[PDB]
């Protein structure tokens, strides 16, 4: 019962980076082509 | 009536703004002379063919893919399990969620599409083979539960079961607990 | 349309790397996966109104909405990646050296702590 306690720890661990990684590219999927849009909407308003 | 062409072909497309979700792959004039049942003299006319292609950028984006995606998830979801030596659980839900899923796709495709009865489109055996995959996996998981419910009536596998078990077990990635090597030797 | 969908995909993608415990076998998230796609259909249905068949360019909207279906998609697999991994323990043979050496280093990084049961364990 020490295995499987091992192998939960390398789990749970996994789950933290999945956990940090997607949270990180789901910031910036959402808010960089949001802004990036944002971004051409207000220059060609502004300078046109 | 006569036909005036122009260098590029018959309809002239010189001119011509482009479509979002067709193109234009030729045109093609026909001067006929057909007889008809009213008059009876000939009649001259003109049959002006346009050959139009349609641009599958947008069907498979926001059909075909996400339809694929949602089948390949259900058909992980339908043949993985937590463990082995534990009772698994019906999958007869995820089955259920992914057709109305499917259904909802369908449901949008039939906007862009008409009531075609003669003949079975692309798109719509696609959806066919989806549905059926998921049908056969929902029952293929109750078949596993099955074969699970089988163990606790007693009476062992047979020899020819647990040697074919034991010998296609290498071949799929799956190897044997340490429990049941654990009751093997004792 | 944006704000909504956003925010469907951060509450799943909490819900797929979140356990309540750590030594207890997790269960499956892919129903969790599947309810947050016909969420999204459906949203993405309510987008198609408002917007031609447009097949000559991807729309800033459509690369968005697709972001976050692959982010939803392979969180799923990634969700059953980690039973698996939980499924070697039961199979017997420990883990490596080196995956137990990076597992405990990475470990203080994350805001992950090991629990009491793994140190008695250790400690016996
Ligand atoms: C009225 O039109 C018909 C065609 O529908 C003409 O019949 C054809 O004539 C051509 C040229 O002589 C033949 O090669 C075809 O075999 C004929 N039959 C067809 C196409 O079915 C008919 O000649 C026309 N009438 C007159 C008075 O010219």
């Amino acid at each position: 019962n020490i295995v499987e306690l091992e192998w939960d720890w390398v789990a749970a661990v996994l789950e933290r980076v999945f956990l940090i990684f997607f949270t990180i590219c789901f910031l910036f999927s959402a808010i960089g082509i949001n802004l990036y849009g944002w971004y051409i909407w207000y220059t060609e308003n502004h300078f046109l | 009536y006569f036909p005036r062409t122009f260098t590029n072909g018959p309809i002239g497309l010189a001119n011509f703004l482009e479509n979002d979700a067709w193109s234009v792959l030729g045109t093609k004039v026909n001067r006929e002379e057909k007889k008809y049942t009213c008059c009876p003299v000939n009649y001259t006319l003109l049959h002006y063919d346009v050959v139009i292609q349609r641009k599958p950028l947008y069907y498979v984006l926001n059909l075909i893919a996400p339809t694929a995606v949602i089948t390949f998830i259900s058909i992980i979801g339908f043949f993985t399990s937590s463990s082995v030596h534990d009772l698994r659980q019906e999958k007869i839900t995820l089955g259920i969620t992914t057709l109305l899923s499917m259904s909802i796709m369908i449901f949008m495709v039939s906007d862009k599409m008409p009531s075609t009865s003669t003949c079975v489109p692309l798109i719509a055996l696609f959806y066919t083979l989806m549905i059926t995959i998921i049908s056969v996996g929902t029952l293929a998981a109750s078949s596993v539960i099955f074969v699970q419910k089988l163990g606790s009536i007693g009476n062992p596998p047979a020899s020819k079961t647990m040697k074919w078990t034991h010998r296609i077990a290498p071949f799929v990635l799956i190897q044997m607990p340490l429990v049941m090597k654990q009751a093997y030797a004792k």
